[PDB]
RNA sequence: AGGGGGGAGUACGUUCGCAAGAGUGAAACUUAAAGAAAUUGACGGAAUGGCACCACAAGACGUGGAGCGUGCGGUUUAAUUUGACUCAACACGGGGAACUUUACCAGAUCCGGACAGGGUGAGGAUUGACAGAUUGAGUGUUCUUUCUCGAUCCCCUGAAUGGUGGUGCAUGGCCGCUUUUGGUCGGUGGAGUGAUUUGUUUGGUUGAUUCCGUCAACGGACGAGAUCCAAGCUGCCCAGUAGGAUUCA
RNA sequence: UGUCAGUGAGAACAAGAAAAACGACUCUUGUCGGACCUACUUGAUCAAAAGAGUGGGAAAACCCCGGAAUCACGUAGACCCACUUGGGACCGAGUAUUGCAAUUAUUGGUCGCGCAACGAGGAAUGUCUCGUAGGCGCAGCUCAUCAAACUGUGCCGAUUACGUCC
């Protein structure tokens, strides 16, 4: 009874990327790292993997 | 090679003079202006 | 003398006969036809008249047993995909196929399962994704990580479409062959109860139901012939990519 | 094998048919050349296979639009009645070419093996009477690439019969 490969992932955000910065006596910064020279703005955030990052949409070697 | 007017790349495909008429048989598929007169 | 066909001229009895046999003569059981005549087809080691180097004569060249290529059969193998088998199978399926083509085999994938009518919008079963893993496939299918998200993709039914799957004995179209010969059919009239026949017939001629003649047939329609395509000779057209003639050189 | 006859050379001489165009670049007020062939020259101060540049064509233009096989040849060529110097099929090594991918795919190539078969081949059986049979070559076809196949054109070109129905 074995379908192998596919399945349901269910997965991704939650309500996480709520909002942009919050503000409203000074902007207190986001919940990951920044992604240097991204082509989609600033919007796209990279993964904390193997002391490397990368972004998942613009593809970019960066690292911490 | 492949064909344009059937999918089927098999039951043979004719490239002569830049036409395909074989894979719908020109017999059926006429009035390309051919003539049997000899 | 006979009352469907077999059983049977058998059995039993009885009379005749030297014997072989003769006369008389059932039943049990079984079967749905047996039989008569005529017609139209097919076949004949039947007849007659004709026609074909797919028939033969005369005789030129091969194949048939070698070494090769190709197809088929057999056996083999994971699979050795399959159609076709006297001729109208077998260098055939325009089929000289290596991955593609591909039926078939070894494995993975897609939605094409569209169509949401019964459900999940945001954050979904999701679209796309580096690394890690998955595995032949760092492939992003998948799973983890994290990122990119239209809400179409996704959930359940019904519904669906796609197919080189079978059936060519469901079928259309097309092709092969019967048949490379001269054959085919109706109206009106004649004949027969009818099935049928005459027309389409003795003779000669021709590849020819091609002709002339004749006749209970008369007048017709197709195939044949002819019209077409190509070749050989030629007129007219006729010249700058067609090619020669004379002089100058 | 002696009626191309087997290895060498030179001469004269053939016909249909195939081909080209990618939304790929460049070009403008609405857009041109590269996937076809063949020519010519380097490819020999040193092979073949094979590299590259220039040049023309949509074909009666493509260089004479058309050529080398059958054939001719005594140039006084070589072999010479042998399974060979007649034939190839197996087999190993090398290299270049084609392609999305080659696993003899490549194959027009080198050079081994040939002294491996086979000497016109039992019975049986095929099809043609004239420019035909037979012999020979070229192109098209299929298409990463290969034709002992198929289709078409051309060349050399007879013997017998022109009768019968067995």
């Amino acid at each position: 009874p074995i379908h192998r490969h596919k399945l349901e992932k269910m997965r991704a955000l939650k309500y996480f990327k709520v909002t942009e910065n919050d503000d409203g006596s000074f902007k207190v910064e986001r919940t990951r790292d920044e992604c240097p020279n991204p082509v989609c703005g600033a919007g796209v955030f990279m993964a904390q993997h193997k002391d490397r990052k990368y972004c998942g949409k613009c593809h970019l070697t960066y690292a911490a | 090679r492949h064909c344009v007017i059937c999918s089927n790349q098999k039951a043979v495909i004719r490239k002569y003079e830049l036409n395909v008429c074989r894979q719908c048989f020109r017999e059926n598929a006429a009035n390309i202006g051919f003539s049997k007169l000899r």
